[PDB]
RNA sequence: AACCCCUAUACCUUCUGCAUAAUGAAUUAACUAGAAAUAACUUUGCAAGGAGAGCCAAAGCUAAGACCCCCGAAACCAGACG
């Protein structure tokens, strides 16, 4: 222990640290350099006449009249459209098996979007036009935990993973506004508006979210038996009862297709000031938020 | 009668012990070794880095800095419309304006732009690490004074000048207290009369006055407020919000 | 940040590992990061020069670049470049050698 | 000398005059109403009623839901009249 | 330095003092309101949001009118809204 | 010439008054109090400045923005013009590009 | 802060003390002796 | 280029650059052949296949393009079914 | 031993090259000219996360330090004044 019981013993025995003796730590403070002296001075590093030494070179790209690299390549289509490109943050069993051998996720609960941004597991950023986040198969060999998640998109292989250790996979889609109010809860409830009513996918997502292969939570409950057969078959293992679990009640645990929140109906004003809830009973409003 | 004897609350490393100070009292001239104060190691005995010091020094001197320097560039300064004489055939040196930088009244070529400001801050982590680093060289140092309360026998500033100077505390002695609020009235009509002795709350302490002060005195409610605050910053998670919005156990 | 639950077997299947209590007896301690891990972190500048660094040293950092130097020397076959940071309490090593030195900090009990 | 008060979040909902000029119009809207509310709850002072969408505003938001969202079944029957053609 | 109130509202201040104070609360009302007169020179979307042909994304639309000037013979007659453009 | 050829009256400097005793009290109101004030909300000054730093040119754009409407026309004026002049430097002239 | 050369009058005469003994005005005038104090270093 | 706009004293891109190269977030830009379809008649087979391939810019042009695009465009993106998702990243590349 | 002896083609700019008989300068005092992003580098903090909502992240991220002059046309336009 040479260190930090003898960088303070021999502190004893120096003057008193003021606002006298400080420095700042060397190789942080680079010196100036200015346009004196003879160094440094006389045409000062500009050159001599020329647009150079005046200031006035053109601008970045220009190749002194030559047609450009940057014009003279053809226009491709590689960025059209970019902007209204959806993306999904991917999550890999690695990285969930990890946080939940961690303690940050927990897999006595059923496990969305909220609990995974809470623990820290995936930043989600709906102004970049994330979706939400993309179970990936990485880490599937390893991955040991039984776990009822909800997420946005699921490789097959991965959700053969979660179905094999007994747990339930379900693919489901956030709007833009939803996606925010899912990932960070509190600003939206200090902003005091009814929670909304999340929309259903756009036409072209409605195919994927219909899907029992894809465990969509738009899909008929009644193929799901038979999907779910064909993954156990398909890569060698035996698909386990779930019915016969205790914790099979929360691993069967879903939101409403226009729910945002468990436990939490489209329309309720939360008063977390006063820790209540409000609920409209006017019949015109009870049908739009239900509807 | 009994000794105060404070200990840790807080969880200290395994490979780490506390390190004690004297707990004293200021209702007497010799209430010295009223107790026996355990302190968290990490707070009170963290690495002494000079350098943190001195960034966090550095910024607490700049970061609310405005310079309200400004002068006139050659377009602000009156008239210099007209070109004072042709350009060709009177022998003298060529001009477009009377107020040229060039000329007596003329413009500032590079002169202060001002209002200027020099805003900027420093990590949280690295502002409250600078805290705890004072702290700790003011204890390896001997400038740190542990008491139970701030109350004084009397509101006389003699008192507690002599008090100083009989402990041996320097010529300068930062106060600290746990709340602006339950400042006991005594020490505040000594200290309302002194300019080296200087009272502040809790919630008020930094780097710069710490070092600006020789001594540093602190109530054992102090103590305690401190070490939940730094230590806080340790063990936490990167924010989803600013931590002025509602989290599951914060604050508190 | 939660503190990890307790686990029956060690490692976890992630492959986490718990720090051994108590400490082990050396001259110098490594501690673990708010997160729980290792403090071994890759590092790169220049496009070109891959470094290894080992934070939060405490104790005598010196008996630890001692350590890391004869642990090594047997794979490069010549003894590592490396930095002794006092004021910091940081090591690096010119180098990518995480995978190993976690490897290696972990059986020491850190 | 004995330090100031400790700057404070001066607590209590804040409503300016609505009959001043330099009063932001951000200020005086339903909107900052409702984060009010949601910040201090009954203390406001803001009636809970006038936080769901008014008997109008029900209106507008119905008719834009229609035009822009439509229904499942519509989705799902023009998914299938697309892929017959296609075929 | 600055003025306490921004230029654009000196005009208002004016007629919180002096003789305009003093004019009827129905008149002064009238003064202050200013509708969006009826589209005569230019065509209307006619809704909100319009779909986008370029990328078929679904955009706001504002209606912009354009300027007119009106000469002042025009207030003399009756030119149903029309201008100079 | 161009030297004073008597001393200056002496500085007096009192390094404890109030201002320079209490100097930096606070600026850790928000690690130390919760964070229900940020350190920038003790900075005073122009509006268009408070806990915020730029460039000249950013600068102007800025006081603009925020208390153009409020100026003397004359002071204005020569802020639209700073803000023209320093566009066409800091876009159009340099040594780097 | 407008800072200003205050000690230009030292400055001047670390030249003009090797020039003391020069003929003419080079040896006061500090631009005529500045470049005859170098030719004679 | 823009390197401080007028109303937000910020950087602005080329957008004639965007138009005509993809960046590869390792910092590699992608380009298509000049003459890739003009006056195809009296190219031959292996020019034509030639002027079909999608190439990388050297180290000078890519310097160029990064510095006339803002921060923006140099992000990792997560398109879902990218076609140019596996080039992103680079594999077993030395110094 | 002041000089006499010996040695020695002012300075700046501009140029392939200037004692040049190329430019500027009587002299003194005062005034009078390098402004910033993109990246990278350096030194701290924390670290699969960083950052005091937004952003970035396949060791990153945050903060800081450190690079981009002065004077000069003939003109052009608007509104006044003759
Ligand atoms: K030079
Ligand atoms: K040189
Ligand atoms: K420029
Ligand atoms: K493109
Ligand atoms: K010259
Ligand atoms: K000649
Ligand atoms: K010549
Ligand atoms: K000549
Ligand atoms: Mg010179
Ligand atoms: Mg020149
Ligand atoms: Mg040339
Ligand atoms: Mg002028
Ligand atoms: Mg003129
Ligand atoms: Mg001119
Ligand atoms: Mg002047
Ligand atoms: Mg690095
Ligand atoms: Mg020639
Ligand atoms: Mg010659
Ligand atoms: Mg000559
Ligand atoms: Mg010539
Ligand atoms: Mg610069
Ligand atoms: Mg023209
Ligand atoms: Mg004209």
């Amino acid at each position: 222990q040479g260190g930090g019981a003898r960088a303070l013993d021999l502190l004893r025995g120096l003057p008193r640290v003021s606002l006298a003796n400080l420095k700042p730590n060397p190789g942080s403070k680079k010196p100036e350099r200015r346009p004196r002296g003879r160094r440094r001075g006389r045409k000062c590093g500009r050159g001599h006449k020329g647009e150079r030494q005046r200031g006035t070179r053109p601008r970045l790209g220009f190749e002194g009249g030559q047609t450009p690299f940057y014009i003279r390549i053809p226009k491709y289509g590689f960025n059209e459209g970019h902007s209204f490109r959806r993306q999904y943050k991917p999550l890999s069993l690695n990285r969930l098996q990890y946080l939940i051998d961690l303690g940050r996720v927990d897999p006595s609960q059923p496990i969305d979007l909220t609990q995974l941004v809470n623990g820290r597991g995936v930043t989600i950023q709906p102004l970049k036009r994330d979706y939400g986040v993309q179970l990936v198969e990485e880490g599937a060999d390893t991955f040991t935990a039984k776990v009822n998640i909800e997420v946005q998109l699921a490789s097959e292989l991965a959700i053969a993973a979660i179905e094999k250790n007994g747990g339930v996979v379900t693919t489901a889609f956030y709007d833009p506004r939803s996606l925010d109010i899912v990932c960070k809860p509190v600003p939206f409830f200090l902003r005091g508006q009814p929670i909304p009513k999340r929309m259903l996918p756009p036409e072209e997502l409605v195919p994927y979210y219909t899907d029992a292969k894809n465990r969509g939570y738009l899909a008929d409950p009644a193929k799901f038996p038979e999907a779910r057969l064909e993954l156990a078959r398909k890569y060698g293992y035996i698909l386990p009862d779930i019915t016969k679990d205790e914790l099979f009640k929360m691993l069967c645990t879903r939101k409403d297709p226009r729910q945002i929140f468990f436990g939490l109906a489209p329309g309720w004003v939360v008063n977390m000031a006063d820790k209540k809830i409000l609920k409209p009973t006017d019949e015109n409003l009870l049908k739009y938020y239900t509807s | 009668p009994e000794p105060v004897l404070r200990k840790v609350e807080l969880p200290v490393p395994t490979h780490r012990r506390p390190v004690q100070a004297w707990v004293e009292s200021l209702r007497g001239f010799e209430q010295e070794r009223v107790g026996l104060a355990d302190l968290h190691p990490d707070v009170f005995a963290t690495a002494p880095r000079l350098d943190i010091l001195h960034q966090v020094a550095m910024w607490q001197k700049n970061f609310k800095r405005i310079s309200y320097a400004k002068t006139k560039t050659r377009a602000e300064v009156r008239g210099g419309g007209r070109k004072p004489w042709p350009q060709k055939g009177t022998g003298r040196a060529r001009h477009g304006s009377i107020r040229s930088p060039l000329w007596r009244g003329g413009g500032v070529a590079h002169g202060p732009r001002g209002p200027t400001s020099y805003y900027y801050m420093l990590p949280m982590k690295v502002r409250a690490l600078g805290l705890k680093v004072a702290l700790t060289v003011k204890l390896a140092q001997d400038d740190l004074h542990i008491m139970d309360s701030l109350e004084l026998p009397t509101g006389d500033p003699q008192y507690l000048t002599e008090l100083a100077h009989y402990r041996r505390w320097g010529d300068s002695v930062l106060l600290v207290d746990l709340t602006h609020e339950e400042m006991p009235q005594s020490i505040v009509e000594a200290t309302s009369r002194l300019k080296t002795f200087n009272l502040i709350p809790a919630v008020g302490l930094n780097v710069h006055s710490m070092l600006k002060h020789q001594t540093l005195v602190l109530t054992l409610p102090t103590v305690a407020f401190l070490e939940d605050k730094l230590l806080w910053q340790d063990s936490r998670y990167r924010p989803l919000y600013p931590f002025s919005l509602p989290y599951s156990d914060f604050p508190r | 940040i939660p503190d990890p639950p307790k686990h029956e077997h060690y490692p976890t299947p992630s492959g986490w590992q718990p720090p051994r209590d108590p400490p082990p007896n050396l001259p110098y301690f490594v501690r673990r990061s708010r997160m729980h891990n290792i403090p071994v972190y890759k590092d790169i500048t220049h496009g070109n020069r891959q470094m290894t660094v080992i934070r939060k040293v405490e104790g005598d950092i010196w008996a630890l670049q001692k350590d890391v130097e004869d642990f090594l020397s047997p794979l490069l076959g010549k003894t590592p470049v490396t930095q002794v940071n006092e004021v910091t309490g940081t090591l690096r090593i010119k180098g990518y050698f995480d995978q190993e030195l976690k490897a290696w900090l972990l059986e020491k009990g850190f | 000398y004995r330090a100031r008060p400790p700057p404070r979040r001066r607590p209590g909902p804040r409503w300016p005059d609505p009959e001043d000029l330099l009063t932001p119009r951000w200020q005086l809207g339903p909107r900052y109403a409702a984060k009010q509310f949601a910040r201090y709850g009954a203390a406001s002072g803001v009636v809970p009623g006038s936080l769901w969408p008014s008997p109008e505003q029900l209106r507008e938001l119905e008719a834009e839901e229609r035009e822009w969202y439509p229904s499942l079944a519509t989705m799902q029957e023009s998914l299938r009249v697309k892929q017959l053609a296609e075929e | 330095p600055l003025h306490k109130y921004p230029v654009w509202l000196w005009k208002r201040l004016q007629l919180r003092e002096g003789i305009c104070s003093r004019l009827p609360g129905h008149y002064l009302r009238s003064l202050e309101e200013e509708r969006t007169p009826t589209p005569v020179h230019y065509r209307p979307h006619g809704a909100k949001f319009k779909i986008n042909p370029k990328n078929g994304q679904r955009e706001r639309v504002e209606d912009v009118p354009i300027p007119i000037y009106f000469p002042p013979e025009s207030q003399r007659g009756l030119w149903g809204g029309e201008g100079w453009i | 010439i161009g030297i004073r050829l008597t001393l200056p009256p002496p500085k007096v400097v009192d390094r404890w008054n109030e201002k320079r005793a209490m100097f930096g009290v606070y600026d850790n109101i928000g690690i130390l109090g919760n964070f229900e004030k940020h350190p920038k909300e003790l900075i005073r000054g122009p509006i268009w400045l408070r806990g915020w730093k730029g460039n000249e040119l950013q600068r102007c754009i800025r006081k603009r923005k925020m208390v153009g409407s409020r100026m003397f026309a004359d002071d204005l004026h020569n802020l639209n013009k700073r803000i023209r002049y320093l566009y066409k430097h800091f876009n159009r002239h340099g040594k780097f590009r | 802060l407008r800072n200003r050369v205050t000690d230009r009058y030292f400055r001047i005469q670390e030249v003009l003390k090797h020039a003391r003994h020069f003929r003419g005005r080079k040896n006061r005038c500090y631009r005529l002796a500045v470049r005859t104090v170098i030719r004679a270093f | 280029l823009t390197y401080f706009s007028a109303r937000k004293g910020k950087r602005k891109t080329v957008k004639a650059v965007i138009d005509r190269f993809l960046r590869l977030h390792c910092g590699l830009w992608v380009r298509r052949k000049a003459g890739y379809k003009k006056k195809l008649w009296k190219k031959t087979p292996a020019r034509k296949k030639r002027l079909r391939e999608f190439v990388f810019c050297n180290k000078t042009q890519s310097k160029l393009l990064d510095k006339m695009t803002t921060s923006f465009w140099k992000r990792r993106n997560w398109y879902v079914d990218d076609p140019y998702q596996k080039y992103h990243d680079r594999t077993n590349l030395k110094v």
